[PDB]
């Protein structure tokens, strides 16, 4: 589910599944 | 950024983990 084009909510969803309880930071303009 | 690496181009597990805390 990670080896594709991931945009918007699809990308945040991927970060969520991958990073787990560590959490993540989403910075689309950085 | 992450949009350039994972949205405009094909994403990867390697790159996604660069944004974990």
């Amino acid at each position: 589910f990670v080896n594709q084009h991931l945009c918007g909510s699809h990308l945040v969803e991927a970060l969520y599944l991958v990073c787990g309880e560590r959490g993540f930071f989403y910075t689309p303009k950085a | 950024g992450i949009v350039e690496q994972c949205c405009t181009s094909i994403c990867s597990l390697y790159q996604l983990e660069n944004y974990c805390n």
